[PDB]
């Protein structure tokens, strides 16, 4: 149909970076729609995970979604946080993404930044509430996933 | 557990 040909130029543009072929396909249908023949991601989820600055400020203007769960409940500030994009992860909260949201694993924002140490966004989510004591499925906390080498995200995760 | 969509 129109409008899947239209999502999947969206989605893929979304992933890109391409920002004026966004603006030209983003519509109230598409903007949020679901890439049901990968994990269900968002236009939202690939610019976040692919680092597309302009885009995500484009899409988080007219009205996408930040907290839109793909198929493993991940919103798009998991995906920030897990591939270390800081200026994404910083304007979805301040678009008012939820720093303590749960995957369905239980995986918090903080267990993806702890994980790959970032301190930068670690910072960010910890001013905003992140707890680095909240254990996911496996049992482990963010201060948990620390990388056993990583001593400065350590420190920084143990507050106090 | 499955990666999301993106890169590093
Ligand atoms: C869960 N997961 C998958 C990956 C890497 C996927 C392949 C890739 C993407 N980009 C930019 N570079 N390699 N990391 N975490």
């Amino acid at each position: 149909s129109g409008n899947s040909e239209a999502d999947r130029q969206l989605l893929e543009a979304a992933k890109a970076g391409d920002v004026e072929t966004v603006k030209k396909l983003c519509t109230v249908q598409s903007v949020n729609c679901r890439d049901i023949e990968g994990r269900q991601s968002t236009p939202l989820h690939f610019a976040a995970g692919y680092n597309r600055v302009s885009v995500v400020e484009y899409l988080l203007q007219h009205g996408a979604d930040v907290h839109a769960k793909d198929k493993g409940g991940l919103v798009p500030l998991h995906n920030a946080c897990s591939y270390g994009h800081y200026e994404v992860a910083e304007l979805l909260v301040k678009h008012g993404a939820v720093v303590n949201v749960a995957d369905l694993w239980k995986f918090t924002p903080l267990h993806e930044a702890a994980a790959k140490g970032k301190y930068e966004i670690c910072k960010l989510l910890l001013q905003h509430g992140a707890d680095p004591t909240k254990k996911n499925r496996d049992g482990n906390t963010p201060l948990d996933l620390v990388k056993d080498g990583d001593t400065d995200i350590q420190d920084l995760l143990r507050g106090d | 557990r499955e990666a999301g969509d993106g890169a590093e």
